[PDB]
């Protein structure tokens, strides 16, 4: 979002993270999203000590 | 330029990267003979020319 | 649509009815058009072009 | 409104910025006004790294 409100030619210098959020894009939207995928068991590994 | 309406999806991995240094270990074995003349690459212990 | 042919200045009226349908805070994009049943086959790089 | 004051040729120098705002216009208003306009959402980009 910074990068594209650079681009058109905006001063974002002064204004703060929380008030860069808010900003106009105009018809785009951005977001990023963390996920972690499961998988099945295939390698087991045992150790036995008597 | 407006195009077509763009939705798109991305996957990444988080490349969680240890920079590499320069390799230690390695040896340099210099001989002379009459067969398969020119490097071997013996990286392996059983890998052995006849 | 509906076993008909049209032309282009005959579905400017329905063209029209559908830009003034829609309320203020939607838009026309991307919008459905149960009506219609087939279009000339173009790509989609002519369409970029022409948008 | 100052372009008009000096038009008529009034000596507005000494006169400040509210006294200039103040000054009689004869049936004539001056306006100006600023607004944002919203859109509709129309390209998403997503980005997730796993």
């Amino acid at each position: 979002q910074k990068s594209y409100l650079k681009s058109k030619g905006v001063d974002l210098s002064y204004m703060t993270l929380q008030e860069i959020k808010e900003a106009n894009t105009g018809s785009k939207v951005f977001l990023k999203a963390k996920i972690k995928v499961l998988d099945a068991m295939e390698d087991i590994d045992l150790s036995i000590e008597i | 330029a407006i195009g077509l309406p763009s939705i798109n999806i991305s996957f990444k991995e988080l490349a969680t990267t240890v920079k590499e240094r320069s390799a230690r270990g390695i040896i340099a074995m210099v001989l002379k003979d009459a067969k398969a003349l020119g490097l071997n690459e013996i990286h392996e212990k059983e890998d052995i020319p006849v | 649509v509906g076993e008909k042919k049209y032309s282009v200045d005959e579905f400017t009226s329905r063209v029209a009815g559908l830009i003034a349908g829609t309320p203020l805070s939607q838009s026309v994009t991307y919008t459905k058009l149960s009506d219609v049943v087939d279009i000339p086959k173009m790509t989609k790089v002519d369409a970029e072009s022409r948008v």
